[PDB]
DNA sequence: GTATTGACTTAAAGTCTAACCTATAGGATACTTACGAGAGGGACACGGCG
DNA sequence: CGCCGTGTCCCTCTCCCTATAGGTTAGACTTTAAGTCAATAC
């Protein structure tokens, strides 16, 4: 849907080259931080690993 | 049906020789530390002395 | 679980698997010894009464 | 030089020959073993320079130590064929006989599926030149243009660039990350498809059935001509042979036999199959 | 993605209760080993084999054609022959003598 | 309709010759060192007691 | 002077071009197995 066209782009993403990847990612990086109010929503992340 | 390779020198087998414990280092009473500068040309052994 | 190890420390032994526990009978696909494989009702002879 | 020639002369003298001095015995055995020693102290100067023209060839193809062993036998020939009498350097030499053994190790033996030396000078020069091409030129150079500088017709153009393509692992990417081996998901066109067997086994049979349902002996014949039971279909000449009769009457039979079947019945329980 | 192994599987049926009649011949290598070969009956015996073990082998059977083997391509005695001469040979034989007599005996 | 022989023509093949691949060699001024945790086990150092 | 526990750290497992010589194939010629017809007798 256009939606989903529109959240693709607008997305952030810690892993890839010269990031973390899912096995290497801890605990401590999947929370959030207080300091994420107004800069990235805390409620929409994808659901699996 | 498998084949084979004749090598033209001997050869030492991987897991006995690199996997901890070193099972040569255990058979023949020698250090890791040094049986790889054995095996990979780096050090002269004596294999016998009269 | 640490299949290295245990492949050449049981090929210095030369330990001779006798294949009798659910695992090596499943790997091998004959039949396992449990449930309806073992000799007690695997060899049972039915003839009409 | 000289060691070589007093071993040549020693092989000489040693058959049919002679019962040589003991000094002179001595001391061109010192000659011979020198000649040797000179040459290895000569190879082991070198191989600094072998590890010099070979460092720039790395990065592609091979490894880097195959290729100083390369430069190393070509060092040693190169040291064979060395003459002293031109007066000259002996890096300028060898430096050619290092390049040769180089480029012909990594020429055949750097694919999987080898291809000879001049094949591999072919597609080499046509990767160079459509390289420069498309350096310079920099609109991206069509395959019948790289036959007219190539001086080769399109059609071996093309055949050199299907050639040139070397195999993929069956152990990379699922689609496009290394989840699963690739080799898990490439059918298998040679295998039993499990219908095609049962259904051959049905047509033998059916087939055995309405051959049996045909006439005596001229059923046999047709069975013989296509080979239903030797499994070679041998010729009119064998069938007289066998029968002990002749090539026209044979072919007579085949085709008031072949005539029959075409007709429904025998053909019903059998058009299905083909 | 398909794919093939470059063969072809034929869909016949064994026929063990025939078979051409096969022959079989025992080869030799050099080193004394001993190889059985099934040939074919309606077919030549090349007693020169290559055996299983990867040598070549003959035929116990006393033929030895002996195919004539090549002389060694080129040795180094053969690249120094043809780029220069016997006497120039001789000559520096002849000067590195001298030179160790000098050497040792001054 | 079913049993033949005698020509009568026809498509499919062993062998000689030519070109197009293939294994192989060779090619001199002088150049000489690349580019997360979590647990268990083994080896090396350092200090304590008889 | 001579050997033994504790500690720390490293490591491993789990989730160019040229010249020669020789082998290969493709292509055509003559032979042979093969398909065909015509007359005939029972």
């Amino acid at each position: 849907n256009p939606l989903s066209g529109l959240t693709h782009k607008r997305r952030l993403s810690a892993l890839g080259p010269g990031g973390l990847s899912r096995e290497r990612a801890g605990l401590e990086v999947r929370d959030v931080h207080p300091s994420h109010y107004g800069r990235m929503c805390p409620i929409e992340t994808p659901e699996g690993p | 049906r498998m084949g084979h390779i004749e090598l033209a020198a001997p050869v030492t087998h991987i897991w006995y020789f690199k996997g901890v414990p070193s099972r040569l280092g255990y058979l023949l009473d020698l250090a890791p530390k040094d049986l790889e500068k054995i095996i990979y040309f780096a050090a002269y052994v004596i294999t016998s002395v009269d | 679980q640490e299949t290295t190890r245990v492949l050449t420390d049981a090929a210095i032994n030369c330990r001779s698997d006798k294949l009798n526990g659910l695992k090596e009978n499943v790997i091998i696909g004959k039949l396992i010894p449990a449930g309806t494989g073992i000799n007690r009702y695997r060899n049972i002879a039915v003839q009409p009464t | 030089e000289a060691g070589l020639y007093a071993t040549q002369l020693m092989t000489e003298l040693s058959e049919r020959g002679e019962k040589l001095p003991a000094a002179q015995r001595r001391d061109m055995m010192w000659i011979c073993r020198d000649g040797d020693r000179a040459k290895n102290h000569l190879l082991e100067a070198n191989l600094r320079l072998v590890v010099s023209l070979a460092k720039r060839y790395t990065g592609r193809g091979m490894a880097f130590l195959d290729l100083i062993q390369e430069g190393n036998l070509g060092l040693i020939r190169a040291v064979e064929k060395f003459d002293y009498t031109k007066g000259y350097k002996f890096s300028t030499y060898a430096t050619w006989w290092i390049r040769q053994a180089i480029t012909r190790a990594m020429a055949d033996q750097a694919r999987t599926i080898r291809i000879p030396v001049h094949m591999v000078e072919v597609i080499n020069k046509l990767g160079r030149i459509q390289r420069e091409l498309l350096q310079d030129l920099g609109r991206e150079p069509t395959p019948e243009e790289l036959a007219k500088e190539m001086d080769i017709t399109p059609e071996k153009v093309l055949e050199i660039q299907q050639y040139a393509r070397e195999p993929i692992s069956l152990d990379q990417t699922i689609g496009d990350e290394g989840d699963s081996q690739l080799g898990d998901f490439i059918e298998d066109s040679e295998a039993v498809v499990a219908v095609d067997a049962v259904s051959f086994t049905l047509l033998q049979d059916q087939l055995q059935s309405v051959l049996d349902t045909l006439s005596e002996r001229e059923a046999g014949v047709v069975r013989l001509r296509f080979g239903l039971t030797d499994g070679q279909p041998r010729t009119l000449d064998e069938i007289g042979q066998v029968y002990g009769v002749t090539r026209e009457r044979i072919r007579q039979i085949e085709s008031k036999t072949m005539s029959k079947l075409r007709h429904p019945s025998r053909s019903q329980v059998l058009r299905d199959y083909l | 993605l398909r794919g093939s192994r470059l063969g072809a599987v034929s869909y016949e049926t064994d026929r063990n209760h025939d078979l051409a009649p096969r022959q079989i011949a025992r080869y030799r290598t050099d080193n004394g080993e001993e190889f059985e070969v099934p040939f074919a009956d309606d077919a030549e015996i090349p007693g020169t084999w290559l055996c299983r073990n990867g040598m070549e082998g003959t035929l116990i059977e006393g033929d030895l054609p002996e195919p004539k083997k090549v002389k060694p391509p080129r040795t180094h005695w053969d690249m120094l022959l043809e780029r220069r001469s016997i006497e120039e040979l001789e000559e520096l034989l002849k000067e590195r003598l001298e030179l160790i007599r000098s050497r040792r005996r001054g």
